[PDB]
DNA sequence: TTAGGGTTAG
């Protein structure tokens, strides 16, 4: 994807004997890190962490409806509560690699 | 921790407690003898009975609607 | 052998 088939080959009388020296180092395109790929257990850690991390318990109990429950009912209201990260979205966007048993 | 049939058990209304106030409550016994048919027998837990029983505490306990207990939910750690 | 179905008064 990043750099398709096809290219101008790479004549090597051209590029020594050029005195207009063009060759595969003489002008150059910067990159940001492209798909980086994690250990299986590094991925898990860091979604571990940013769970623990963002969790809030005042976030999830707005009030005005917060301020009238029972303790129970309180308690059971926030003892369970998902989460979804997607990598593709972070920077490096982290491939994900394994073998499957 | 078996389950019973309690044939013929009689029922008999009470109205008092130990200090002789008022209180509207429901008495429970089993005359000696057995005329009349006054017994127990213990009840398999193969009967279809105990399986309607069963099934009956099914809805007397997730679909209980009753209020709180177990207030330390701190006791259960599940499998622990 | 007993018991050989029918109401306690607890």
């Amino acid at each position: 994807l990043l750099a398709p088939p096809g290219s101008p080959v790479r004549n090597a009388h051209n590029e020594i004997l050029e005195e207009p020296h063009h060759c595969p180092l003489q002008k150059y395109t910067r990159l940001q890190t492209p798909s980086s790929f994690p250990t299986l257990a590094t991925l898990k850690e860091e979604g571990q962490r940013k769970a623990w991390a963002s969790f809030d318990p005042k976030a999830l109990l707005p009030l005005p409806e917060a301020s009238y429950l029972p303790s129970c009912q309180l308690n059971r209201r926030l003892a369970w509560s998902w989460l979804c990260l997607l990598p593709s979205a972070f920077c490096p966007a982290q491939v994900l690699l394994g073998v499957l048993v | 921790g078996s389950f019973l049939r309690i044939y013929s058990l009689h029922t008999k209304l009470q109205s008092m407690n130990s200090e002789n106030q008022t209180m509207l409550s429901l008495e429970f016994h089993l005359h000696g003898g057995t005329s009349y048919g006054r017994g127990i027998r213990v009840l398999p837990e193969s009967n279809s009975d105990v399986d309607q029983l069963k099934k009956d505490l099914e809805s007397a306990n997730l679909t209980a609607n009753q209020h709180s207990d177990v207030i330390c939910q701190s006791e259960p750690d599940d499998s622990f």
